[PDB]
């Protein structure tokens, strides 16, 4: 079954920044139907006059909503920790983010969080049988 | 008088592959030097042609003065020439090709080897020896890569009218 | 710390030298009054303990004194004496004095290296060759030889045996206009006339050296047989039966062209550095000069390479300029293309004055393969280096698995388990290499077909595995170091 797009595994490693500690890479499960989104490529394109182009800096950005582990506290999920994530669809495609930062948080009602991550850059494993390198 | 009014001589220049060439399993490489042409009876003299040409390679095949690091070099290597100091058109001799460092990608690593060659080569409009240059490079593969310098000579004596630029300076080497 | 002087912080120092990291062992003869016991490991500190501890004038000594000159700080060093064998002899030289000097003036002489450079002057006009030969009085004790100062000349004989005293061409001033007041009618004669004999073949490196770890080792002798034996010891800490110490060897071989290239035993594992047979120094010294400085004082990087004028200037030791390049140009591109090290003068002049050697390559004495096809995998020494540290880096990342759940038959971690799966493992793995590029590795050519995790399951037959192994296969490649673009020049004299 490698047609159905969905979330198989969802794995998060807090270190929380004032006391230095470390938690395994606890399991999460997802909250609603939705599914997150990623953005990969580290340079934006604005539209100049004749076909042109203009790059900017811009970043890699991640979108998670996880239901919350209700043995972490609530203020680690927001901009109080680092965060390490993986994603595993159903197809196969494995996507790791590493030292990634909360932005701009909102607040919850204590089960449903909506992160946005942003990180140097995020690295894909797709299936076997890629063409690129 | 005799229209060849222009006294100037010209001296010795160095040549490619003046002393043969160098193989290896690599491949076949020139080796630069100077000419020996010899008469009927002995006398041997130098060659003199392609002045420009020869000019080219000394300025490739010369390390230039190196950039302070903060470390320090020894004073045997520290690059350039000690008869730069004398000279008034405020320039030091030498090419700095050989000092790149492996950067990023091959690719951007040959991209700052070909403006290595042009900030190098364009001296020579300075000197007034030729009016343009330009250095067209390939990437093809891991370990085939091409370079062609090209230069742009003038004739010795002046025959269009209405140059946009100038006519350069020393031009009596006519290339 | 605990003081009367009650504050808010207390303070704690315990000794200056740190650099413990790194370790080098330098491995030569003694003498007999040296207190030291033979084939047993021992640390050394600074210079003031020599003499003492391994005898005066003796070769392990000398080397040492290098060693230390050339590495301030920074490194450890050790030491393992070695005796001389039952019956060693010792070499004998010979140097005649002749003539009445009829005017004032100095002799002075230059042998083995410039530290033993001595200076006279000829006490007054028509002294005999008696009165001279006063030389032995000035020679300074660190000379590895012995003067005599028999009636009219003076004899140096070896103070070790074997063969270690077997190398020797001096310079001096005794002839022609070079009167830096030089005594008209004053000649001196230079032969040989007995060689050295035997030379140990200690075998117990499993036993001294056992289960310790060395970053470079350093042999102080031209046995072919030791030098062999040395090399099979290092393979064994490369070896892949047990957990590995890695390691590099140094030595030397001198003799023609045609005696240096029979020494190309294809070992990965040594650097052999080539002399000709006319070197105006004592052949170990140098060698000492280039291992102290490639034993990590300068090479903590290990991407750097020794190599230039800047970075692999043997400072320390000072020579006369020779009169011939020694190695001709068309012998030393067949010695670097058959991996042998060549060093020579870092600076222009044939005037017989002080010059100091550099080397031209860094590189080990491979060739071929297991396979008997050829390649330059491991033709740079930098590239031994790197792969040891990439072996310890990666070991460490690793480590994060150990003790940690692992899931397979079932991919789908239950909410709230910490655990991992094959394809997670991997992942993770990937972002590690990725990142390493232009520190450990350079770009992959296929990222996505050099790495591959597969778990025991998967290898052995039914029932046959073992729960919770895995078997990870990597393939990398170090940094580029240099290509060739060749040129292809274009007057065109023609315009447009």
């Amino acid at each position: 079954c490698n047609k159905q797009n969905g979330v198989k595994n969802i794995l998060i490693t807090f270190t929380h920044c004032d006391t230095g500690e470390v938690i395994g890479p606890i399991s999460h499960e997802q909250p609603d139907d939705t599914l997150p989104t990623y953005k990969t490529c580290a340079w934006t394109n604005t539209a100049l006059t004749n076909g042109a182009v203009m790059r900017s800096a811009s970043n890699a950005t991640m979108t998670l909503p996880v239901v919350r582990d209700p043995r972490v506290p609530l203020a680690w999920y927001q901009g109080c920790a680092q965060i390490d994530a993986q994603v595993e669809k159903f197809d196969g495609t494995v996507m790791t983010l590493t030292e990634g930062a909360v932005t701009e948080p909102e607040e919850s009602d204590g089960r449903a969080v909506t992160m946005t991550i942003i990180a140097a850059e995020i690295d894909e494993l797709l299936p076997p049988g890629s063409l690129a390198a | 008088n005799f229209e060849t009014a222009d006294r100037r001589k010209r001296f010795w220049t160095t040549q490619v592959a003046a002393c043969g060439q160098s193989s290896d399993d690599c491949g076949d490489c020139a080796r630069p030097g100077l000419q020996l042409l010899c008469n009927g009876e002995g006398r041997i003299t130098i060659a003199t042609d392609n002045y420009v040409a020869g000019l080219a390679l000394n300025i490739l095949l010369t390390d230039a003065s190196k950039a302070d690091t903060g470390c320090g070099w020894t004073p045997g290597n520290r690059g350039g020439f000690w008869g730069d100091s004398f000279r008034s058109d405020n320039m030091r001799s030498g090419s700095k090709i050989r000092q790149v460092t492996a950067r990023g990608s091959m690719r951007e690593t040959v991209a700052l080897i070909r403006a290595y060659a042009i900030d190098d080569l364009k001296k020579l409009v300075a000197y007034g020896v030729a009016k343009s240059v330009d250095v067209d490079l390939t990437y093809q593969g891991s370990n085939k890569i091409d370079m062609t310098i090209m230069i742009q000579g003038v004739d010795g004596n002046e025959s269009r009218v209405g140059l946009t630029g100038e006519r350069i300076a020393n031009a009596w080497v006519w290339s | 710390a605990l003081s009367d002087g009650f504050v808010r912080l207390c303070i704690d120092p315990s000794l200056n030298f740190f650099g413990e990291g790194c370790k080098i062992l330098v491995e030569g003869q003694i003498t007999d009054d040296a207190t030291a016991a033979e084939n047993v490991v021992t640390c050394v500190n600074s210079e003031l303990d020599l003499v003492e501890r391994f005898g005066q004038g003796s070769v392990l000594t000398e080397s040492l004194r290098k060693v230390f000159c050339m590495c301030k700080s920074g490194v450890s060093v050790y030491a393992l004496p070695r005796a001389d064998a039952a019956a060693a002899v010792s070499a004998v030289y010979t140097l005649t004095v002749t003539g009445t000097a009829l005017t004032d003036g100095r002799v002075q002489l230059y042998m083995g290296e410039a530290e033993y450079s001595l200076d006279i002057g000829v006490d007054e006009g028509d002294t005999p060759t008696q009165i001279a030969a006063k030389i032995v009085a000035a020679i300074s004790p660190d000379f590895p030889y012995e003067a005599t100062a028999a009636a009219g000349v003076i004899t140096l004989t070896a103070r070790n045996g074997g063969t270690i005293g077997n190398h020797l061409s001096v310079i001096y001033t005794n002839l022609g206009s070079c009167t830096s007041v030089t005594p008209e009618g004053v000649t001196v004669a230079f032969a040989q006339t007995t060689p050295g004999s035997v030379n140990p073949e200690p075998n117990d490196y499993a036993s001294v050296v056992n289960e310790c770890c060395f970053a470079v080792y350093v042999l102080s002798s031209d046995d072919t047989d030791w030098q062999e034996n040395l090399r099979d010891w290092i393979r064994s800490a490369w070896d892949c039966s047990k957990p590995q110490c890695f390691g590099h060897g140094y030595v030397f071989n001198k003799g023609t062209l045609g005696q240096v290239l029979a020494d190309g035993d294809n070992s990965a594992e040594l650097s052999r550095l080539a002399l000709p047979t006319t070197y105006p120094v004592l052949p170990y010294l140098t060698n000492a000069a280039y291992g102290a400085l490639s034993a990590c004082s300068t090479c903590e990087n290990p991407e750097l390479n020794v190599q230039g004028q800047t970075y692999g200037l043997l400072s320390c030791i000072n020579m006369p300029e020779s009169c011939t390049p020694g190695w001709e140009f068309t012998e030393v591109t067949q010695l670097q293309n058959n991996g042998f090290v060549v060093s020579g003068p870092a600076t222009t002049s044939g005037q017989g004055n002080f010059t100091s050697p550099y080397i031209y390559n860094d590189v080990t004495n491979y060739l071929r393969d297991e396979k008997n096809r050829p390649n330059a995998t491991f033709r740079d020494a930098s590239s031994r280096r790197l792969a040891a540290a990439t072996g310890v880096a990666l070991a460490t990342f690793l480590q994060q698995f150990n003790g940690l759940a692992v899931f397979t038959k079932n991919t789908n971690i239950k909410t709230g388990i910490i655990g991992t799966n094959l394809r997670l493992m991997l992942g993770k793995i990937r972002k590690w290499a990725s990142d390493n590029v232009g520190v450990l590795f350079s770009e992959f050519d296929n990222i996505n077909e050099d790495i591959q995790l597969v778990s025991d399951f998967d290898v052995q037959p039914k029932c046959v595995g073992q729960p919770g192994v895995f078997h990870l296969n990597m393939r990398y490649r170090p940094p580029v170091r240099g290509a060739r673009i060749n040129v292809n020049l274009v007057p065109a004299l023609f315009d447009n």
